[PDB]
RNA sequence: CGUCAAAGCACUUUGCAAAAGCUAACGUAUCUGUUUCUUGCCUUUUACCAGAAACAGCCGUUUGUAAGGUGUGCUAAUUUGACUGUAUAGUUUUUGUAAUCUUUU
């Protein structure tokens, strides 16, 4: 099957997976993040609250937790087996635009457009770090180990931070335009990331040059975030555009699978855990789940 | 104040008085004067053990406390799926240009 | 405070006790107090040695009493708010 | 008395003030009583005149009649319905109601003159207007509110000073016609759309 | 708002604003009673323009020259001397020199919104400068 | 992509070459945040403008638009102020023209 | 070329999300008009002769359907003796085809039971030192005459209204507000407006 | 009144949902219509008389929720909840009758 599901009112950003391959959980201009099933494929909460659009959803690696990064400052957290508020991590002065977590579910790392970093403990309400740069921040990754946490900003440098440390250690290069969307390998061993120039590059974690420029999957006027995954193997990657098109690259750079589908501006690809399954959102209000036999 | 105390409500206890003599069991009342209220309770004096009950102690009597074990034991939204289809755009190129 | 009303509810039924005597006291209970008084009838002591006793009428002092022992069906019994304005736990429909 | 349905709220006047059409402002009563007044006698006019029936003419207290004299063929195009003829009668109301209080801002009539006026307009209806001819039932609403004046009358007029007008304790007799209102309207725009 | 003989009075500063809002009633209803002459939109144009000039004037007299008693100015809003409506937007910055209240609905717009008025001159082109159709704005924008 | 294979019809004129949903041409659905299309329409006509005035205008900028304002400023009438009816001071308000 | 950068970001993030933005424009509350620029259509369009508002024409019917609900809003506020004029609030037709009062006239009980015992208190009272108490006319303008003009009225003055004599000493406590349209708006006697 | 927690707050405009759960005024108010029957006054049908049952409309009310508007504060104010909320060195618990030694198994 194919699966095109329809549930949002607006522009939907984010879908994801649970780390078991269970659910999908999706949100985006709504001010409402809808749980799915994956195998009968039905709705489940309608978790309400977030008062400015979500820009991103992770499960907590308990599949139970789930955290958004509204338009308006709040990271809010949910418990999806009830589907009650915990908290308001109440913080940046401006709107997120990335999330992500670690193994340990405890900490999450935060992007604003104040051009602030911030590490957060799911205990505290509040920051623990602030890594303040200069231009406004859009995509962030933080590593298996729980310790490199890479940052993608306006300038087209990726910069690579430790929680040790705290110094400007590596800063990636030949990129010439905007990041929209980092991305860590199931090794911890090399990144993805979706510039403006529609270079979709990857590069190493730790001599630290390129690998596989990726060519074919243009951005425009719009300015959406678009995302990129990398697959269960990590043999194949999974990166939208805002041709309608999602374009499956073969890790050697070659370009496998372009499906199309969508009516709009595509957003954030995902591949599911284990059985091979297309998780691709569009401002549509549409998702598909594209499969190989 | 008495914040703490209630943390510890309905948690089995291990309670050491002023004769030596060690209480255990839940916790179910508690009071200004720290008369405890104990449910199944067992002394411990010392290779010994005995069974009494509900077992109401006083303030004067009790030394220290001490936590055993840990404290006994959206429907459907809007959203519908639908099959498949795939459809072919004639044009190519983004969104927004033409 | 319920760990007082648990006692006055015990009323009728047969309690153990211990003082700081040493000695333990067994019978039907008939009156209590908040000073932790009590009232006994029929009581069966047995002191530090085993001596066994029979005393028809008893009074005692809280102060004196270190633990009771209370029958079973008395922890299903109620656990009431209580008030900072209540002497008694009793249930309450009032405002708080 | 049905203990009522359970709805979500229509509320028409609340919808026409959210298209672009309708426009909100504030201002004195008498002014907007005349402003109805007019409207529905161009209402009418366009609606005699676009059936070319245009040797009849409304005067502007809400009274229809004839110029020319006719032929029976004449006639027959005329011959207006049991709608227009009661919107038409409720118009003819609208206009005392509000000419009588038009006039008390002149200063020609003074209040206790005026709230007299309003307590015989209500409860003399079938007689300054000709609208039962065209409603039957209308006749119940007419009835009640001679009714009204009976147990008034009775109770106040007496006392030591009883004969002739004054009263104008009009609130229920005022009463007995929205309620009617409240009915017609659903039914008259059926009849008028 | 009609006040009378017989009535409470306004607070004490008003009565050397009287002439000053007798000379806006006094024009105004010169536009009412007067016809107009262009387009039936057109026609309407002059109550706006008018209707913004006597709130200008309330609106001056509280918050620059400070002429006026809060108990005052509040009596004047409570009496429909001066729209708060828009007063309101006057304080805030944006629309510091805004026109009428209708060219800033998106909801009236054929598709999209504003009054072209509502436009900083520097984009728009030489020859859609023109005036707007609503009240014969010409340059709302708070600058240009 | 799998193409058709043939001959090829040769005689096929101009008019019957394109794929139309609708006679003159395909149409198709679009989802381009509306945003993106009104400044997108804004741009394309003052390039049309420009043709016809014949003029390029120079390059859109910073600081020069408080330049372009002030240009566009100086020649325009001052306000006539509050509580003045008659002119000679008068109350121009954004009513006031250029010239 | 950094500084650039962001500034067409940042701007592209504001239409997205943007303070007090919706899809992409600014919302806003349809904020009534002038009271003048009602008053203006009335005049101009008259009792709709000429071709200038030939377009209109059409409208105009169309709100026939619609009118005994302008007259239902209209009476269900009707000003009560005790008041000398009353404000309202409308729905007009930017076409000036009708006008809907949009107020419920919304009383709080005991005190309108109080007023209207206090009217049947001077209204026995008055009926009885009168002597010639001059009942109204009727059609109170005559069929050809045509309807009065609104600027006319608003020149007038108001003239008083019934009423009591409140005697400060005893009837304190009600005596600054027993004769308000809604009485204490202001107070935290009420909710709000 | 006191603590803790949450939240801008009061006032207002629209949208969207609901409103016998254990016999009860969503509205201490109250009007029109359709169908099916029964009787009135009647022969032109409509328009009506005044009872029933079954359906409907209309004028209103409440609540939750979403987005807004005005005034005020976002270096504060207000609301909302929750709570095992009081102060005792002199006899019934938190300012000690404790300390110490020795023998038996």
């Amino acid at each position: 099957p194919n699966l095109q599901m329809f549930g949002h009112t607006a522009e939907v950003l984010v879908a994801r997976f649970d780390p078991s391959g269970s659910y999908f959980a999706s949100g985006g201009m709504d001010r409402q993040i809808l749980l799915w099933n994956v195998f009968d494929v039905k709705n489940y909460g309608v978790l309400n609250g977030c008062k400015g659009a979500i820009t991103d959803l992770q499960w907590s690696r308990d599949s139970r937790v789930v955290y958004c990064s509204s338009s308006d400052t709040h990271l809010m957290s949910w418990d999806a087996v009830s589907g009650q508020k915990i908290r308001k991590h109440k913080g940046h002065a401006g709107v997120v635009n990335a999330l992500d977590v670690l193994k340990v579910s405890e900490l999450l790392t935060s992007v604003s457009d104040d051009c602030t970093m911030k590490v957060w403990d799911s205990r505290s309400k509040d920051c623990i770090k602030t890594i303040e740069e200069k231009y406004p921040l859009t995509a962030v990754a933080i590593a298996q180990q729980g310790t490199q946490v890479f940052i993608g900003g306006i300038d087209g440098a990726i910069k690579i931070w430790d929680l040790r440390n705290n110094h400007c250690s590596h800063v990636l290069k030949g990129h010439k335009d905007i990041i929209t969307s980092l991305a860590i390998s199931k090794d911890g061993s090399s990144l993805l990331s979706n510039s403006m120039d529609n270079t979709v590059r990857i590069f190493d974690v730790k001599a630290q040059r390129q690998l596989q420029i990726f060519e074919g999957a243009i951005h425009g006027q719009e300015h959406n975030l678009l995302g990129v995954a990398w697959s269960r193997n990590s043999r194949f990657v999974g990166a939208g555009s805002s041709d309608k098109n999602v374009y499956v690259w073969s890790a050697t750079g070659d370009l496998r699978y372009v499906l199309p589908g969508h009516e709009g501006s595509v957003n954030h690809v995902d591949f599911h855990p284990h059985q091979d399954i297309i998780l691709s959102c569009s401002s549509d209000r549409t998702i598909f789940l594209g499969e190989l036999n | 104040g008495t914040t703490k105390m209630v943390s510890l409500l309905n948690h089995s206890l291990n309670v050491t008085t002023k004769d030596g003599r060690t209480f255990v069991g839940q916790l179910l009342a508690f009071d200004g004067f720290m008369n405890l209220v104990l449910s199944d309770c067992q002394e411990y004096r010392h290779e010994e053990k005995r069974m009494l009950g509900l077992v109401i102690l006083r303030g004067e009597f009790i030394v220290s406390l001490s936590v055993q074990g840990p404290p006994p034991m959206l429907l459907s939204g809007p959203g519908v799926a639908r099959p498949a289809g795939r459809g072919i755009p004639l044009g190519q190129a983004p969104v927004g240009l033409a | 405070s319920l760990c007082i009303k648990l006692l006055h509810e015990t009323q009728g039924h047969i309690v153990t006790m211990e003082l700081e005597n040493g000695s333990t006291y067994r019978g039907k209970l008939i009156e209590a107090e908040d000073n932790m008084n009590c009232q006994m009838r029929d009581i069966s002591v047995t002191a530090r040695d085993g001596r066994v006793s029979h005393l028809d009428q008893v009074y005692i002092r809280g102060s004196h009493i270190r633990f009771l022992i209370v029958p079973d069906m008395l922890r299903n019994a109620p656990m009431f708010k209580v008030g900072p304005g209540r002497s008694v736990p009793l249930p309450t429909r009032g405002r708080r | 008395m049905a203990h009522p349905k359970s709805h979500t709220n229509r509320s028409l006047l609340r919808q026409l003030k959210n298209t672009k059409f309708f426009q909100s402002t504030s201002i004195d009563w008498v002014e907007a009583g005349l402003q109805v007044c007019r409207q529905g006698y161009n209402m009418l006019q366009l609606l005699i005149h676009r059936k070319g029936l245009t040797y009849l003419h409304l005067d502007y207290n809400c009274n229809l009649k004839p110029t020319k004299t006719l032929t029976t063929k004449e006639r027959k195009k005329s011959r207006f319905g049991n709608a227009f003829h009661l919107m038409r009668e409720i118009l003819r109301l609208t206009k005392l109601i509000v000419d009588s209080h038009v006039q008390y801002r002149l200063g020609n009539i003074d209040a206790y003159q005026l709230a007299d006026g309003l307590h015989y307009i209500f409860n003399h209806v079938g007689q300054l207007t000709g609208m039962y001819r065209y409603k039957y039932r209308l006749m119940r609403q007419i009835r009640a509110c001679k009714d009204f004046k009976h147990l008034i009358y009775y109770r106040f007029n007496t006392g030591p000073v009883g004969k002739g007008p004054g009263c104008g304790f009009w609130a229920p007799s005022w009463r007995v016609w929205l309620f009617f209102l409240r009915g017609i309207v659903p039914l008259l725009e059926r009849w008028l759309g | 708002r009609l006040r009378t003989s017989r009535t409470k009075r306004p607070p004490d500063g008003f009565d050397e604003i009287e002439p000053t809002l007798i000379e806006f009633q006094d024009r105004m209803r010169q536009i009412e009673n007067t016809m107009g002459k262009g387009t039936k939109t057109e026609m309407l144009a002059p109550i706006f323009q008018l209707h913004h000039q006597r709130s200008r004037y309330i609106y001056d007299l509280y918050y620059k020259r400070e002429a006026i008693s809060t108990e005052l100015y509040n009596w004047l809003l409570k009496q429909n001397y001066a729209d708060g409506n828009l007063i309101a937007k006057w304080k805030k910055p944006g629309y510091e020199k805004l026109c009428c209240l209708r060219c800033i609905q998106t909801a009236e717009s054929k598709f999209g919104s504003t009054c072209i008025c509502r436009v900083p001159k520097s984009k728009l082109d030489k020859d859609q400068r023109v005036r707007c159709t609503h009240c014969g704005c010409n340059g709302c924008a708070s600058c240009d | 992509v799998q193409p058709a294979l043939g001959p090829a019809n040769p005689f096929v004129t101009k008019e019957q070459d394109s794929i139309k949903n609708s006679i003159t041409g395909y149409a198709e659905r679009e989802y381009v945040p509306n945003f993106v299309f009104n400044q997108e329409y804004y741009a394309n006509t003052h390039a049309i403008y420009g043709k016809r005035n014949f003029d390029d205008n120079e390059a859109t900028t910073s600081t020069d638009l408080k330049r372009k304002s002030q240009k566009i400023k100086e020649r325009r009438e001052d306000p006539g102020d509050p509580s003045i009816l008659e002119g000679d001071g008068a109350y121009k308000g954004p009513w006031a023209g250029y010239g | 070329q950094l500084n650039e950068r962001a500034r067409k970001w940042r701007a592209s993030q504001k239409s997205k999300f943007g303070v007090k933005r919706k899809q992409g424009y600014v919302q806003t509350e349809k904020a009534d008009l002038p009271p003048e620029h009602l008053r203006k259509i009335m005049k101009d369009r008259g009792d709709m002769s000429s071709r200038k508002f030939r377009a209109d024409k059409r409208s105009y019917l169309g709100a026939l359907k619609y009118l005994p609900h302008a007259v239902l809003k209209l009476l269900e506020n009707m000003p009560m003796p005790w008041e000398e004029y009353r404000e309202v609030k409308v729905l007009y037709h930017v076409t000036g085809a009708i006008t809907f009062v949009n107020e419920s006239p919304r009383v709080i009980e005991p005190h309108f039971i109080a007023q209207w015992g206090t009217m049947w208190m001077m209204m026995r009272r008055e009926k009885r030192d009168r002597k010639n108490f001059k009942r109204l006319r009727f059609p109170p303008f005559d069929d050809e005459e045509p309807p009065f003009s609104i600027d006319q009225l608003l020149d007038l003055e108001p003239l008083e209204a019934i009423r009591m004599d409140l005697d400060e000493e005893d009837d304190a406590p009600v005596m600054d507000w027993f004769y308000e349209n809604k009485a204490l708006e202001d107070t935290p006697h009420v909710n709000g407006p």
